[PDB]
């Protein structure tokens, strides 16, 4: 359509870029909780997090300290059935495509 | 492409001409509008320099010295059309501007992930922005950082609540006290009402808003005649009864930094 | 100040024994407030925006007053002195078209911004609800770090929200475990995490480093300690027996 | 020309949607001054992020 | 000039509701990447982890 | 066709706010009446319940 | 059928109803649905001493 003054591609943040902060906010919050979303980021080891945020819903940590392996073998299967379900669907980008 | 013998022709999804067969040879040529594009000028204020560079949009770096040139002021057009300092980016021709292989946080976005920047004797320099400072969190499954201290951090959000309640009479806009412009007005039918009712109903908008925003409280609370909270002071926020307006410090510099209307 | 700490999960007891050290950071912190707003002019662009924005429209609709649109003359009393009745009325229709157009784009545009303003305004109105009447749990809402209050300040055609919060600023590594084994019983704390420098081992709030020892009252018991991963030996302290033995 | 300046708002209100949507992008993704990085070994105790 | 206008308010009602879904997606942000929300269904289904 | 496009301009803008509404609407539904909202005046004035 | 305890409310997790998992308010002559359980003390296998 560039033929009537239609000049279109001024992204100022390009794809890698946007990925570069995505990753960043994930190694954030993966290695610091919510930490670093509120000042200096501060380590701590994900159980412990996991922890921290089932006591956040009301549930004691020793459950998450009890069923570690059972919870982190359920959050992948989780994630692999998130990636197989946008791969098996089309329509699950429906927004940014409409 | 490969045009069928009997095709002549080429037209894209927006039925454009895009390619014809040579009359004289059986071959294909493609059809494309050569330049299109704007010329931006990036600059810092004109305190602290006036030297500038030129953005050229979607355009190639050969191409710039003949778009509208030749017939422009020569001596100063030529230096920011041709000679050194030609970056090509995606988003187009950059001219005075010195490519910096460094990164620095975005100053004057150009586009693309590039940015300008006065800072060097001293030039325009259009580098690549840095998402940030590289950082990388020791990590360990048995490790943790827990903070030794604290800072008390104030921090200012400014939000617009309300626009000035502007009221324009159609018919008085459209004809000036014209008797004749205003029967012929008379033949549009109802639009003058539509406006002046879409302008009403804005100005009760903005009325609304600020009541909302603002009329959050029932009472009108008073502080104390001594003011002693433990060491907390409240004096740039509190009203001041000294000047006229019972306004606070602050109140007051906001209300002097924000600057005919009725004109 | 000392429960609205509670309410980023710190005890009182910190605020209540660096009282002189908080006032005097949050009067630094205020004065460093206004000379910013002083010194810099960019501050408040949002609202300068704002009025710029509906100056333009206004002045580019009162222009629009001086285009022809056409017609011989953009005045409406030239064209009737000039012309006769039966072409003065297709002049003045060109006119009357013209700015008829001008005027419900300069309505359309005024609608949308006026729909702009209405949704910063609701957003406004919000932030006092849970800013300024009370203390929001919503990350980076009212303000970056953990929120502690917020004033409302007006300004012209807007409002200013002062957001006052808790932010850590010097930290400490320790070794931390899960859980602690003291008579074959997994023990984990009531309400902080464990911590460790290289000897011994503490129990501390998490937004704070304030050790503690490890005793009963600190902790709870919950299954043995051949099921959590990462669970160290330590001896928890029980006040039971030197009270009672006396 | 003798329309006035209809073509100025139209542009300036497309370069104000460009702005806008600049705005947006750095609004919803810069909200981390630095840049965290992960550490080289990725164990989070049976998590998996990969 | 009225289609380019048509076109013009289009693209201005458009950029509004992009940018209302901006400012949810930042706040979504802001909330449950940074922060874990108490809001409910805020942050997906369920008790937000 | 100009009284057709003021229309349907004017409709879009109508419908935008009302989109706006349904949006906080639904979120009232999911934090106040699904769940217990420790936002300050948004299910009520007072300590919602 | 037969036994009380006290559990978290998001998750199963019986124990023993005693002193240091709950706490007294006025006598139970007031409260409707109230029964009646043993509320051990932790400190009873030490009255030997």
């Amino acid at each position: 359509q560039k033929f009537n003054g239609l000049t279109v591609l001024p992204p100022l943040l390009t794809d890698e870029m946007i990925a570069q902060y995505t990753s960043a906010l994930l190694a954030g919050t993966i290695t610091s909780g919510w930490t670093f979303g509120a000042g200096a980021a501060l380590q701590i080891p994900f159980a412990m997090q996991m922890a921290y945020r089932f006591n956040g819903i009301g549930v004691t940590q020793n459950v998450l300290y009890e069923n570690q392996k059972l919870i982190a073998n359920q959050f992948n299967s989780a994630i692999g059935k998130i990636q197989d379900s946008l791969s098996s669907t089309a329509s699950a980008l429906g927004k940014l495509q409409d | 492409k490969k045009f069928l013998p009997f095709q002549q022709f080429g037209r894209d999804i927006a039925d454009t001409t895009d390619a014809v067969r040579d009359p004289q040879t059986l071959e294909i040529l493609d059809i494309t509008p050569c330049s299109f594009g704007g010329v931006s000028v990036i600059t810092p204020g004109t305190n602290t320099s006036n030297q500038v560079a030129v953005l050229y949009q979607d355009v190639n770096c050969t191409e710039v010295p003949v778009a509208i040139h030749a017939d422009q002021l020569t001596p100063t057009w030529r230096v920011y059309s041709t000679g050194s300092n030609v970056f090509q980016t995606r988003a187009g021709c950059l001219i005075g501007a010195e490519h910096v292989n460094n990164s620095y946080e975005c100053d004057i976005p150009i586009g693309a992930g590039i940015c300008a920047s006065y800072q060097t004797s001293q030039s325009i320099i259009a580098y690549t922005m840095s998402l940030g400072a590289e950082n990388s969190v020791a990590y360990s499954n048995n490790s943790i950082a827990i903070p030794t201290n604290f800072t008390i951090s104030v921090t200012t959000e400014i939000l617009p609540v309300s626009m000035t309640k502007t009221s324009v009479d159609c018919t008085m806009y459209i004809c000036g006290d014209s008797t004749e412009c205003s029967n012929l007005l008379l033949q549009y039918g109802s639009f003058c009402t539509q406006l002046n009712r879409a302008l009403t109903g804005i100005a009760v908008e903005q009325d609304k808003n600020t009541q909302e925003v603002f009329a959050q409280v029932k009472q009108i609370y008073k502080t104390p005649p001594i003011k002693d909270f433990g060491g907390f002071n409240f004096s740039q926020i509190l009203p001041d009864p000294s000047k006229p307006s019972k306004r606070s410090f602050i109140e007051d510099l906001l209300f002097n930094k924000v600057t005919l209307i009725c004109a | 100040m000392a429960y609205r700490f509670n309410g980023i999960g710190v005890t009182q007891n910190v605020l209540y024994e660096n009282q002189k050290l908080i006032a005097n950071q949050f009067n630094s912190a205020i004065g460093k407030i206004q000379d910013s707003l002083s010194s810099t002019a960019s501050a408040l662009g949002k609202l300068q925006d704002v009025v710029n924005q509906n100056a333009q429209a206004l002045n580019t609709l009162v222009k629009q007053l001086s285009s022809n649109f056409g017609a011989i003359s953009s005045v409406l009393n030239d064209i009737l002195s000039r012309l006769d009745p039966p072409e003065a009325e297709v002049q003045i229709d060109r006119l009357i078209t013209g700015r008829l157009q001008s005027l419900q784009t300069y309505v359309t545009q005024q609608l949308i911004r006026a729909a702009e303003i209405r949704a910063s305004a609701n957003l406004a109105a919000t932030k006092m609800s849970e800013c300024v009447l009370g203390q929001s749990k919503r990350v980076d809402f009212c303000g970056k770090g953990y929120h502690l209050m917020s004033f409302p300040q007006s300004a012209p055609h807007g409002v200013v929200f002062l957001h006052v919060t808790y932010v850590p600023a010097q930290e400490k590594n320790f070794t931390t475990a899960p859980a602690i084994c003291h008579d074959g019983k997994a023990h984990f704390p009531r309400e902080g995490v464990f911590v460790s420098n290289g000897t011994h081992w503490f129990v501390t709030q998490r937004n704070f480093y304030e050790p503690q020892i490890i005793t009963t009252d600190n902790t709870f018991v919950s299954g043995n300690c051949d099921v959590v991963i990462g669970i160290v030996n330590n001896t928890v302290y029980d006040p039971l027996q030197p009270e009672l033995d006396s």
